[PDB]
């Protein structure tokens, strides 16, 4: 039961939330009885965690958008970890990336967050 | 049991095991001196190779390498008297594959 | 391919225990038995008809391995 | 009492020598199978009195 | 065997896998002939060659 | 006597019975004959399936005093044996799910 | 190779019948000796001292 | 060996252990893996 | 909220190591230590004294009185060690010619 | 949210094979990998796809099949900055008890580091005014098994200043 | 004969005779202080070498400014065999 690679790569919410979509939909379409009674924690954690997703605003996206959003930050130098959290936040307002984002000394340039924010709203 | 006042089984001795060696009955022999005469389940700590007891290993206070294995009771017994004679037999398991 | 055609007794026996034991765990039937209440005797009709899904592992002293099916091996 | 009826009527039967305490409403088995030396156990044991096991 | 008060040893098998391979390579119809020098054994006796 | 032949290359078994031997030539040379005593005592466990539950249900009904039955039962949920001599084989027989 | 200290076995490997039809009990030959062993170590201490 | 398998209580490498059976399923060896979208 | 831990995993032994144990590892094997000669205690009902041989914290032998060290009874109970201490160290037979 | 690979050798009983062995191999690793926190790695929520799946043994013992799978499920594990938005399932007096929707209440976020007027009387107040906001710092795995949880980690809250709600 | 025991001998008995105190002098009290100050100062020497981390979270803009810096010592590979070269 031993894991090779904790961190080998990571993933927005839009590609946790189709794994969801596809699990649910398969279930509901070849639902079994005994191997759902014999664990229900399952069909708890995945309804719970679609709710969650459904909840926030990652709805509404597809893997073009991803796509083009990873191209246009690609010119902006900005670092995967902050990339991610942008497209997983989607922040409409301006002080998102002032202040909550981190690493802004030197990479706001008060000139870019207009750019980050027409990019992130298209 | 040996008698069969004392309501004893029979004997499948070594000439026994040998016609069943020589007819290449694997899982027969298996069944017949390991399954249905002495069969029993231990706990092994893969750690330090020792005997433990309900998935504990006294010698290492610890339980994440301790894990079941079929053994036969005759054996867990040779396995025993030869600790006490300091013959300490290390069991370094591993997976079935 | 160089090892001999023939399924031997030892592979038949193995096969024909697996498949009695898999039927006795509620296995699927692929010959639709007669009244045949015996998991041995429907391994043995599998056995004849040539429907038994296993595949005999093969492996040599050096360490390779060989894949044999019940329906490409000879019986007798 | 028996654990899946919680009867109190358990009886000790052999059944073709084999000891069994089994519920007699239900049938259930409780226990099973006992220890008893053999007669190479009987015969290889010495035995000690209490006069000089007890101390 | 003789028929003159010899005890022999039944043993049932408890096992799916245990059975089929006595029944394969322990069958009686399968080992009508000896490994030493291929004669059978399991052939006829006093009472029947007569 | 010892633990390495007396314990471990030849041991004592047990589903097995000692029993003197007579000639019966109407019997073909693949088969042998058992005595109803020691066929009763000598069991054999057969897993419920989708084949053989009738003749399973039949010889529960039958029960241990019959020939043809059984004498222990164990669930596939709880591994508690269940003795037919006590209690109504009906149920039981009635209420044998596969496994 | 040089032993300072003596495993006692479990009571598994020495088994002890309680025959009540007399004030005695049946016990292996390994807890005399590991009886008579304790005893010969409480008498060196006892001489020692 | 054969007499520390018996000992140990474990199929003896000759006989019927000496090779190993597989099952005769319906599969898809390397099925189709799904494509990272964010990597 | 809940660990992964695994069950049972089928471990096959693949081989037997043998060894010796000095005596710091015999202690730390062994759960208590017997100094007692005696085997019983002087009370009419026989118990068996504590520290001593025939003690139930290295296992059991009798059905009525279980295993004092884990809480089961005979048929389960795969018993426990001891470790008694010498005044004077001896030559082991076994190993005298090594 | 990230990908872990696992290698795990499922065992399938007999009467599931009339199934498809990729989708009975997917269902027994969800159902073993679902609300269970692997040590080191964090909370598996589900199967994200296999990726290698060599022969089928059988042994000849229980008689099932067992297959050793390489597969890749996500796991819930920041990397020690991550921003996440949850909310306020209670508050206790040494600090709130903040859990992310649904998902699991195990966030103890430390009151340490906010501005100087921090405090908890009971009554489950927040803070004084001048969807909650969580930075992830560290993480903290502990074993359960210690006889014959596991996953807490740290929140941090700045002066995020929070223009919408205090 | 010997009397028997009921409970076992203590883990760590008492004994009559204790240590000789350490001997004084600024002469010892000098060699503590430099086998102090050795202790401190080569455990930062670059010929202490500390496990290599590994398996790092990500990577971020601060790495340049937590980046750990220290000059390394250049062996005699003349005196040394080839086979310790990188
Ligand atoms: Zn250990
Ligand atoms: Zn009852
Ligand atoms: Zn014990």
């Amino acid at each position: 039961m031993e894991v090779k690679d904790a961190n080998s790569a990571l993933l927005s919410n839009y590609e946790v939330f189709q794994l969801l979509t596809d699990l649910k939909e398969q279930r509901k379409e070849s639902g079994k009885n005994k191997h759902s009674s014999g664990q229900q924690n399952l069909n708890t954690i995945t309804y719970e965690t679609l709710k969650y997703i459904s909840k926030t605003p990652c709805r509404h996206q597809s893997p073009e958008i991803v796509r083009e959003f990873l191209t246009a930050l690609k010119s902006h130098k900005l670092t995967k970890a902050e990339k991610l959290q942008l497209l997983n936040h989607r922040p409409v307002t301006a002080v998102e990336i002032q202040l909550m984002v981190e690493e802004s000394e030197e990479r706001l340039t008060e000139e870019q967050i207009e750019a980050l924010l027409h990019t992130v709203t298209s | 049991t040996e008698g069969r006042s004392r309501d004893g089984g029979l004997r499948l001795g070594e000439m026994e095991r040998d016609c069943l060696i020589g007819y290449g009955a694997s899982m027969l022999l298996l069944e017949r001196l390991m399954i249905s005469s002495d069969a029993f389940e231990v706990d092994v700590c893969g750690q330090c190779g020792l005997l433990g007891y309900s998935g504990w290993c006294h010698y290492c206070k610890s339980s994440c390498h301790v894990s079941s294995l079929r053994i036969p009771y005759a054996c867990k017994l040779l396995f025993q008297e030869l600790q006490s004679m300091n013959i300490i037999p290390r069991l370094k398991l591993s997976k079935y594959n | 391919r160089i090892t001999t055609p023939y399924m031997t007794k030892y592979e038949r026996a193995r096969v024909l225990g697996t498949r009695a034991l898999q039927i006795a765990m509620c296995a699927p039937v692929m010959v639709e038995l007669e009244g045949e209440t015996d998991p041995l005797l429907i391994a043995m009709k599998e056995l004849k008809a040539r429907k038994i899904p296993i595949i005999i592992r093969r492996y040599l002293p050096d360490g390779s391995y060989e894949d044999w099916g019940v329906d490409e091996l000879i019986i007798t | 009492r028996c654990p899946d009826c919680g009867s109190t009527e358990l009886v000790e039967d052999s059944h073709y020598s084999q000891s069994q305490l089994v519920c007699s409403d239900c049938g259930c088995v409780v226990t099973e199978g006992v220890l008893t030396t053999t007669f190479s156990d009987e015969g290889n044991l010495r035995e000690v009195t209490y006069s000089r096991s007890t101390g | 065997a003789d028929f003159d008060g010899d005890e022999m040893n039944l043993h049932l098998p408890q096992t799916e896998e245990a059975k089929a391979e006595a029944l394969v390579l322990m069958g009686t119809k399968a080992n009508l002939v000896t490994p030493r020098n291929g004669e059978p054994l399991i052939a006829a006796i006093q009472d029947f060659l007569t | 006597q010892g633990r390495f032949r007396g314990n471990l290359s030849g041991k004592r078994v047990d589903f097995s019975g000692r029993t003197v031997i007579s000639p019966d030539p109407n019997l073909r040379i693949d088969e042998v004959a058992v005595p109803v005593h020691v066929a009763k005592i000598l069991t054999f466990p057969e897993k419920v399936n989708k084949a053989n539950i009738n003749f399973l249900r039949k010889l529960v009904q039958n029960g241990p005093e019959v020939h043809p039955g059984a004498n222990f039962i164990q669930q596939r949920h709880t591994q508690m044996k269940r003795f037919l001599k006590y209690g109504n084989r009906e149920k039981m027989a009635q209420e044998l799910k596969y496994g | 190779l040089i032993l300072t200290r003596l495993l006692v076995p479990p009571l598994c490997i020495r088994p002890s019948v309680v025959s009540d039809l007399k004030s005695g009990t049946n016990e292996d030959d390994l807890t005399m000796k590991l009886t008579e062993i304790i005893f010969l170590n409480d008498v060196i201490k006892k001489h020692r001292i | 060996g054969v007499s520390e398998c018996i000992i140990m209580g474990i199929p003896m490498n000759i006989g019927t252990g000496l090779f190993k059976l597989l099952h005769k399923a319906d599969r898809d060896p390397n099925p189709p893996k799904r494509p990272l979208i964010f990597d | 909220k809940e660990q992964f831990r695994e069950t049972d995993v089928a471990k096959k032994i693949s081989h037997i190591c043998f060894g010796m144990k000095s005596p710091e590892e015999m202690r730390q094997q062994a759960h208590i230590q017997v100094v007692s000669k005696n085997l019983y205690s002087q009370d009419n009902q026989h118990a068996p004294l504590l520290y001593g041989v025939l003690d139930h914290r290295m296992g059991t032998s009798e059905k009525d009185r279980p295993c004092e060290t884990c809480g089961k009874n005979l048929a389960d109970c795969l018993g426990h060690y001891g470790y008694i201490d010498l005044e004077l160290p001896c030559f082991h037979v076994g190993y005298f010619r090594a | 949210f990230v990908l872990v690979e696992m290698v795990d050798t499922v065992r399938i009983p007999p009467w599931q094979f009339e199934r498809k062995l990729n989708d009975s191999i997917a269902e027994e690793l969800n159902k073993k990998l679902a609300n269970k926190v692997v040590y080191n790695v964090g909370l598996c929520i589900c199967l994200f796809d296999i990726t290698k799946l060599e022969d089928a043994y059988v042994f000849p013992g229980d008689g099932a099949s067992h297959t050793k799978v390489h597969f890749r499920c996500v796991v819930f594990h920041p990397f020690l900055d991550e921003i996440l938005i949850g909310k306020i399932k209670g508050c206790s007096p040494e600090g709130v008890h903040v859990s992310l929707g649904f998902f699991d209440d195990i966030l103890i976020p430390p009151e340490s580091l906010q501005q100087p007027a921090k405090f908890d009387e009971a009554e489950q107040v927040w803070v004084w005014e001048y969807g909650e906001e969580i930075r992830f710092r560290v993480v903290d795995e502990s074993f359960v098994d210690t006889s014959p949880y596991t996953l807490v980690g740290s929140i941090s809250e700045p002066g995020l200043g929070l223009l919408s709600w205090w | 004969l010997p009397d028997v025991v009921l409970k076992p001998p203590p883990l760590f008995p008492d004994t009559d005779y204790k240590p000789v105190p350490l001997k004084t002098g600024e002469g010892e009290e000098y060699m503590l202080a430099l086998k102090q100050e050795l202790r401190e100062t080569m455990k930062r020497m670059p010929y202490f070498i500390e496990t290599p981390e590994e398996r790092q979270d990500i990577e971020r803009y601060s790495k340049r400014y937590m980046k750990v810096y220290k000059e390394e010592w250049i062996p005699d590979w003349r005196r040394l065999p080839r086979e310790m070269m990188p």
